[PDB]
């Protein structure tokens, strides 16, 4: 298909284009560093909830 | 008397894009409008205006301005863009006047 | 009520020529027709011509690229540019009654362009399409050679932008072309379907690039080439020509004359043309379809004569030789006083028939009214054209076979004979 | 050359109202949908009951 | 002739095709249930309360 | 950007519907009158009012039934918030990120690792230190000692009031007295949020290089913890008017003022 | 004024010769001319058998008659500058020729000989043969043409209309001298054909010439009958011709249409101005009225496309054409079928207006030198049974509104099922259903 | 793009899954399966929580 197995595959693909060769502005500063902590925050709450869950 | 002129220049350099070497149009949102337009900029304009950009967006991730010799000055700021802009606009209104009539 | 009315035509101090006729019929046709095209072009701005002619549409200092299309069509009226290597026309159709609306664009396309660089930008790649199209015709390619072959220069000059200039024309070209040739000594605002008073305060009261007659065409000198043209096709289409008559002149009617006794185009459906020398005398040659005519043209300082072939390529040695010998046959006094009888009247018959379009009618006025300034009436084109012996007629066909000959050939030349085997 | 093509006949499937080729099909159009679509609202009721 | 009619005033313009489905739905409710009640009732003579409910019932 | 902005406004309302039935599982005295208080709320609305609620309830109180399907919502709106965030980045790679100076970055644009990878990674350490510094050693800053008291319902708490992240949304519904008036209040003060794509003025797309819009911007944010702090204090003078200018204003400088001083800076821009 | 013009236009002359011929003419000012027969016959008229015939008889019609052989035909034509020509159509078929006015009478007499004396000569019929079998190779590889007789072929399949002009390889590789003299002697009679002239021509001198040549007279009640023919089916269906080979795909779909003598006809043309036509060689590009050339320049949906409604006696086609690669068909037909919605769901007054402006100056157009305006008066009288002068269609014309292009539209488009054509790479275009569907809701 | 349903970054994903989506002209029966289980599984996880919440 294509050279490296990042961009053929159907999903890496989709790991690739969304957080390895994904083009983002050079400048953005401290301040969007907000979604991932959100995003990290979720996944955190999530497990914790389940293990809370759980008794 | 000079009132206007006092506030302008004063909000010119209350805004600060000037501190990046940027020309007032250099800092358009570039909606529609805004697209045609710099699509109708000769070559040399188009892109110098790139280089300035360029520029301002380095030295607004190093965290840095330019030296304060080398900021556009309120009276040398070339408005550049505003005259095509303003000829894409008079031509968008014509025809939605048109299309409704 | 209407009537019988007659053909007015003044001219302006400028040297603006206005010509009028109001037939009543219930549409219109106006048009400005000017001295113009590839043939002032120089090896810096070729092309120029033909992208002026597809810029038409672009925006004007009245109207805008928007406007003008939306405008016309909102009156069910048309805006059309032709054009030869040395003319341009620029006429709008619709009915009476939107003349004036009509008017103003096609007044402000021809006066008032301004080529704005990102408009003419987006349009060159239109002569790519534009030129692609036309050359779906075999025809139009050999005659592009043609007159590359038949001139050093001025009419030598391609209609249709070459390819290398596709994208580099710039809008300076474009106004100094304007600038230098639509000038009010070159150009007649002619119009069908309207009162002259009207056309004519038009014209005045309204256009404004004006005076002088601007650059000036080279004269046309005479090559005589040969360009051939290997392309594969299993049609081969050949033309050999020599030095015609031009405009105006009295050597005209000879060879248009000639033309028809040789035979030029075919009068009935799937027929075969006995009146016409050269087709019965290739029919006698080849067994294969195919088809030849007398060709004729008649520019402003020259012109060009002889015949055009189509056939299959391996019989296309022996439907050139036939196409040949009818000729000289004709220059040796092959022309019976019956066939120069024949030809006139087909001559005139075509003239007449060549006038019944609006189109065509417009045409041959705004012709007139611009390398004349006057309307010859169809009885005196009439005299012109049965006063030529039969003598004229063999003078021609004399001149043709020993003048020197350019030919331009385009297909499976494979078989095809050179202009020095003929 | 395509001179030389024809549709197949269809008799075997057309409805009993345009099976004859020198009818107006038209005429019994509104009752070939009306039945058609009659089917679909009725699944439609049965469907929001 | 129903069909072309139904297909003039319903079917056709899909508005009404739809109005004509809910008001076709109002009434197959109304309609549908009474009849479904009813066969159960009868397939069940005399043995829910609906059918026994008399006999104490007397205040 | 407007449809990953409006995902996200949809982000954040499904976060709190979350917290708020989360809130409620201890079970602990502000657990059960944080749920009461707000779900009697609804029993304001005309004519479907008292139905929605006793729907909610599944009975006529907040009760067991409330309970375990609250657990329930708990459990699976988390799992809509992972949903729709997918959505929200999918919107938002349809454009590419914005940047500090609202100008085109295509001229100069980096891969995502190592660069952001990198700042983001660190990004998360120094958040997480205050967090777990916080969560260590002082586990109770942020909570009610009320809570650590089983619920009851014949013992109505003193101060009523939510964790701090909905203090300021507690603080507009307290400012219209009106059971309704002060319900519509609280949806409008996150609905909000909807039309700020509608408002937008300014020929500049950031406040980077508008001053009038900054202050109003900080104006703003004071604004928030005037509300916050509102929201915590008991409904008296001088907090009862304090909190009425302060919901108004929060209003104002969204609807009127950033608007406003938006095209007034154009106009200073000779625009 | 235009009103006005319209109005000093002469009269079209029409009387009728007893033996059931009817002669008609606008005489003009003008020194030539234009006269010929128009006759109602064509493929329509043939059966299995003699499909054909009528196209066969076309090539003979000028290879000269029984009073003067081929090359005296040909040369005495030829010798008078005047032009001969003809075609023959599904329903119609016809010979004219442009000449000076002087000879309109010897002309007459030409063409009287042509259709009334044909040779037919058993020699020529081998040659005409070849020549035809070439021709279908030609327009073989004429998309457009091989599209439109496919339309034909599926949307009235099972009938007559349902038949190619030329006609099949084997009812050419056969056809026999005796079925061309039976075709005309079964269709060129008085009664279906019509002597139209144009130009500067006395309608006197005409018709005086007409009882001359044209005298043939019928005995029985028969002869002054003209046949009606059994109706054609409508059949919503497509036929998907493919060939990826080949480098842009055609596609035709279609309703049926009114025919001739329903008036609708001219509110459908004013309807099909609206949409009206594009080609990649329209100056005015993205500026264009007509929406569905705007997304065709915008997207680049296609090479080409028009709108047309096709009449017959009894029935026609109203639908569209397009030319484009096989990666926009979708895009296109797309657009297409919403701009048909449009039509029936939310035209404009403005539409509307414009419409019939263009509607007018294609009118008038259509009848701009003699060949035209001769065209024109043959048609009318064979289809409408008189003359309708220009001034009439302004009327009926002016009349359309909005309000009527909605409810004539929607009478003839909305929820039908069309007929599809389809030529070339067009595995992007595709599912009869989903195109079905196109045709309801806006 | 003209029409919505392909532009859109979302309706795109459910026209190119389940409206222009290509499928076999001759699939059985034995393909309407993946349907089922997709729904069977919509269902299961509505009644449960329904249940779940009692
Ligand atoms: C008392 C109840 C009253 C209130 C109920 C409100 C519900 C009303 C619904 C609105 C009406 C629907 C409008 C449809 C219009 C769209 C349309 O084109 O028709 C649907 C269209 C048909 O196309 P055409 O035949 O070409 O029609 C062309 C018309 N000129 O698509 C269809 O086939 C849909 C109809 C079939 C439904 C199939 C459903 C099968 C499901 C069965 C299982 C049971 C349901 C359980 C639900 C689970 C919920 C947790
Ligand atoms: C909402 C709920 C309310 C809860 C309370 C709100 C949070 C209170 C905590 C205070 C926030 C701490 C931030 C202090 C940082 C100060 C600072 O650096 O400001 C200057 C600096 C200058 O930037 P440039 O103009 O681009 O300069 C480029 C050239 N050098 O400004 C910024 O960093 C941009 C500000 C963005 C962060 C905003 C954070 C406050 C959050 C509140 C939410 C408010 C919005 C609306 C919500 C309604 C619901
Ligand atoms: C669970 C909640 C959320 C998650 C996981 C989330 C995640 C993200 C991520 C990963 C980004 C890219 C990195 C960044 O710029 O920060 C982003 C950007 C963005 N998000 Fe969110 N977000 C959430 C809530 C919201 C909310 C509530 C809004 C707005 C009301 C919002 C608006 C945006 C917008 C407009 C961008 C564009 C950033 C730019 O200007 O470049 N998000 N979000
Ligand atoms: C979006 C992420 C979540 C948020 C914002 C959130 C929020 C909350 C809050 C505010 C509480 C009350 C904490 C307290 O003061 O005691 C809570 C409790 C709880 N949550 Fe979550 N939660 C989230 C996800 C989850 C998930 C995914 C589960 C498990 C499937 C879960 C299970 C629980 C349980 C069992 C409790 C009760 C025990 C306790 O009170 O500590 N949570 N949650
Ligand atoms: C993959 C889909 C699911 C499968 C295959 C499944 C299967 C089952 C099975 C086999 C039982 C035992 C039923 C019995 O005999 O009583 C059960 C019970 C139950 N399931 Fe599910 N379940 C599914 C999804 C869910 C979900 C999503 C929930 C709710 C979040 C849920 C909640 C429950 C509850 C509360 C019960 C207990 C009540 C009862 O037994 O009827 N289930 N499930
Ligand atoms: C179950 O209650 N949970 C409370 C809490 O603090 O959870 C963290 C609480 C506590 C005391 C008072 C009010 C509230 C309820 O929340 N208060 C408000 C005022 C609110 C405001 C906006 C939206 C929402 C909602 F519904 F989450 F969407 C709730």
């Amino acid at each position: 298909m294509a050279p490296n197995i990042r961009k053929s595959h159907p999903l890496l693909k989709m790991i690739n284009n969304s957080l390895i060769d994904l083009p983002a502005p050079s400048n953005i500063s401290a301040w969007w560093n907000f979604g991932s902590l959100l995003a990290v925050c979720l996944m955190t709450q999530i497990l914790t909830g389940l293990l809370l869950a759980m008794h | 008397g000079r009132l206007m002129d006092r506030i302008r220049k004063w909000y010119y350099n209350a805004a600060g894009f000037n501190k990046y070497g940027l020309m007032r149009d250099d800092t358009l949102y570039e909606d529609d409008d805004v697209k045609e337009a710099l699509k109708r900029l000769p070559e040399d304009l188009y892109n110098e205006r790139m280089f300035r950009i360029k520029r301002a967006l380095d030295l607004s991730l190093k965290h840095r301005i330019l030296p304060k010799e080398q900021w556009v000055k309120y009276e040398e700021d070339k408005p550049y863009l505003e005259p095509y802009l303003k000829e894409v606009i008079r031509e968008r209104l014509e025809r939605e006047a048109w299309n409704k009539k | 009520c209407p009537g019988a009315e007659d053909l007015e035509i003044t001219k302006l101090p400028n040297g603006l020529i206005i010509a009028s006729l109001e037939n009543f019929s219930p549409a219109s046709r106006i048009g400005v027709f000017i001295k113009a095209g590839s043939r002032y072009e120089t090896t810096a701005n070729l092309g120029t011509a033909h992208l002026l002619r597809l810029a038409s549409p672009l925006t004007t200092k009245g109207a805008s690229s928007f406007r003008i299309t939306r405008g016309i069509e909102a009156v069910g009226g048309s805006l059309s540019v032709y054009s030869t290597r040395e003319k341009m026309t620029y006429c709008v159709e619709c009915l009476r009654d939107h003349v004036d609306t009509v008017m103003e664009y096609l007044l402000n396309v021809t006066t008032a362009p301004e080529f704005r660089p990102w408009e003419v930008t987006d349009l060159q790649p239109q002569l790519k399409v534009d030129k692609a199209v036309a050359f779906q015709s075999p025809q139009v390619g050999v005659l592009e050679n043609l007159h590359a072959a038949a001139y050093k220069t001025a009419l030598a000059n391609p209609l249709y932008c070459p390819d290398y200039r596709i994208g580099k024309i710039t809008s300076e070209q474009l106004h100094h072309f304007v600038q230098n040739n639509f000038t009010s000594a070159r150009m007649a605002l002619v119009g069908i379907g309207v009162k002259h008073s009207d056309l004519k305060q038009v014209a005045e009261q309204f256009l404004n690039i004006r005076s002088g007659a601007g650059t000036s065409s080279a004269k046309a000198t005479y090559w005589g080439g040969e360009i051939r043209e290997q392309n594969g096709h299993s049609l081969v289409h050949a033309a050999v020509v020599t030095e015609g008559a031009a405009v105006g002149s009295a050597e005209a009617n000879a060879f248009s004359v000639l033309q028809h006794v040789l035979g030029a185009g075919p009068l009935i459906k799937r027929g075969s043309s006995v009146t016409s020398k050269l087709y019965q005398g290739v029919a006698k040659a080849t067994t294969q379809p195919f088809d030849a005519s007398a060709f004729n043209v008649n520019y402003s300082d020259s012109g060009l004569f002889g015949f055009y072939t189509i056939s299959q390529a391996a019989h296309a040695g022996e439907v050139i030789r036939a196409a040949m010998n009818q000729l000289k046959a004709a220059a040796q006094g092959g022309v019976t006083e019956e066939d120069v009888t024949k030809a006139k009247n087909q001559l005139k018959a075509t003239y007449l028939m060549s006038v019944e379009t609006a189109q065509g009618l417009l045409n041959e006025i705004g012709s007139e009214a611009l390398l004349s300034g006057t309307h010859t009436a169809p009885s005196v084109v009439a005299q012109k054209i049965d006063s030529v012996t039969s003598a004229d007629v063999v003078n021609a066909a004399k001149k043709f076979v020993s003048g020197k000959k350019s030919m331009a050939a385009s297909g499976d030349l494979g078989s095809t004979p050179f202009l020095d085997e003929l | 050359v395509h001179n030389d093509v024809t549709v197949p006949d269809f008799s075997a499937y057309r409805r009993e109202d345009v099976m004859d080729a020198t009818t107006s099909s038209q005429t019994s159009s509104e009752d070939r949908k009306g039945f058609s679509y009659l089917v679909t609202a009725t699944a439609c009721v049965a469907t929001a009951y | 002739a129903l069909l072309r009619q139904a297909y003039s005033a319903l079917f056709r313009r899909t508005s009404t095709f739809a109005l004509t489905v809910v008001l076709g739905a109002v009434l197959f409710e109304r309609a549908f249930d009474q009849g479904a009640d009813a066969i159960f009732e009868h397939l069940n003579e005399g043995k829910l309360w609906k059918h026994i409910k008399h006999k104490y019932e007397a205040s | 950007y407007k449809e990953t902005w409006n995902t996200g406004v949809i982000l954040l309302l499904t976060l709190m519907a979350t917290a708020f039935v989360g809130y409620v599982l201890p079970w602990g005295q502000m657990s059960f009158w944080g749920a009461t208080v707000i779900t009697n709320l609804f029993s304001a609305i005309p004519y479907i009012g008292h139905t929605l609620v006793e729907w909610a309830w599944g009975g006529f109180s907040v009760d067991n039934p409330t309970l375990t399907r609250f657990f329930a919502l708990h459990f699976l709106l988390p799992f809509a918030i992972a949903g729709i965030t997918i959505i929200h980045l999918t919107f938002l790679h349809e454009s590419g990120s914005n940047n500090p100076l609202g100008i085109s970055s295509d001229s100069d644009k980096i891969p995502f690792h190592p660069y952001y990878s990198f700042k983001d990674i660190l990004g998360l350490t120094l958040m997480l230190t205050p967090f777990l510094t916080l969560a260590l050693f002082s586990p109770n800053l942020l909570g009610d000692p009320e809570n650590f008291t089983p619920a009851n319902p014949l013992v109505t708490p003193p101060h009523i009031k939510p964790e701090w992240y909905f203090l300021f949304a507690y603080a507009i519904l307290r400012s219209i007295p009106n059971k309704l008036g002060g319900v519509l209040a609280l949806a409008a003060s996150v609905l909000i949020l909807f039309l700020i794509p509608f408002l937008h003025k300014s020929k500049q797309r950031t406040m980077t290089f508008r001053p009038l819009s900054q202050t109003l911007f900080w104006l703003l944010v004071a604004n928030l913890l005037i509300l916050t702090w509102i929201g915590s204090q008991p409904v008296e003078h001088p907090f009862i008017i304090i909190g009425q200018m302060a919901s108004l204003s929060y209003f104002t400088i969204l609807l009127i003022l950033f608007p406003t001083i938006g095209t007034l800076e154009n106009k200073m821009l000779n625009y | 004024t235009y009103a006005q013009t319209l109005q000093n236009i002469p009269e079209t002359n029409v009387t009728t010769l007893d033996n059931g011929l009817r002669v008609a003419s606008e005489e003009s000012s003008q020194p030539t001319c234009t006269v010929g027969v128009w006759i109602g016959a064509g493929s329509r008229y043939e059966n299995e058998k003699n499909n054909g015939a009528g196209y066969f008889v076309e090539h003979l019609a000028f290879k000269g008659t029984k009073k003067r052989p081929c090359a005296a035909f040909e040369k005495e034509v030829e010798s008078m500058g005047a032009h001969f020509n003809g075609y023959t159509s599904r329903e119609q078929t016809a010979f004219y020729i442009k000449a000076l006015s002087k000879d309109m009478p010897k002309v007459v007499e030409l063409l009287a000989d042509v259709v009334q004396n044909c040779a037919l000569e058993e020699s020529q019929i081998e040659k005409e043969r070849g020549v035809i079998l070439q021709e279908l190779k030609e327009m073989d590889n004429d998309m457009t043409n091989v599209t439109f007789d496919y339309l034909h072929a599926t949307a009235f399949q099972g009938t007559a209309l349902a038949r190619t002009v030329e006609g099949t390889t084997e009812n050419i590789k056969h056809l026999t001298r005796a079925d061309l003299a039976s075709y005309i002697d079964t269709h060129f009679k008085a009664p279906r054909m019509v002597l139209a002239a144009a130009g500067g021509i006395s309608h006197k001198e005409l018709v005086d010439a007409a009882r001359q040549h044209f005298s043939g007279v019928s005995f029985t009640y028969k002869e002054d009958a003209v046949p009606i023919l059994p109706r054609c089916r409508f059949t919503g269906s497509e036929i998907r011709a493919r060939d990826d080979a080949l480098p842009v795909a055609h596609v035709a779909l279609a309703v049926e249409g009114p025919g001739w003598a329903d008036p609708d006809n001219v509110v459908l043309h004013v309807a099909n101005a609206i949409i009206g036509r594009y080609d990649r060689t329209f100056g005015g590009g993205k500026h264009l009225s007509s929406r569905l050339a705007a997304l065709a320049v915008e997207h680049k949906l296609c090479h080409s496309f028009q709108t047309f409604n096709t009449s017959y006696s009894d029935t026609g086609l109203f639908g569209f054409h397009f030319v484009a690669d096989p990666l926009s068909i979708d895009d296109m037909m797309f657009c297409a079928q919403g701009e048909w919605m449009r039509l029936c769901t939310s035209t404009t007054e403005s539409e509307v207006k414009r419409a019939k402006n263009h509607l007018r100056s294609a009118m008038v157009a259509q009848l701009d030198g003699t060949t035209p305006v001769c065209e024109t008066i043959g048609s009318h009288l064979l289809n409408y049974g008189r003359r309708i002068s220009l001034e009439e269609w302004d009327s009926r014309i002016s009349a359309v509104d909005a309000r009527m292009v909605r409810d004539v539209c929607s009478k003839y488009i909305y929820d039908k099922c069309p007929a599809l054509a389809a030529v070339g790479p067009i595995e992007q275009l595709l599912d009869y259903n989903r195109i079905r569907s196109g045709m309801y809701w806006i």
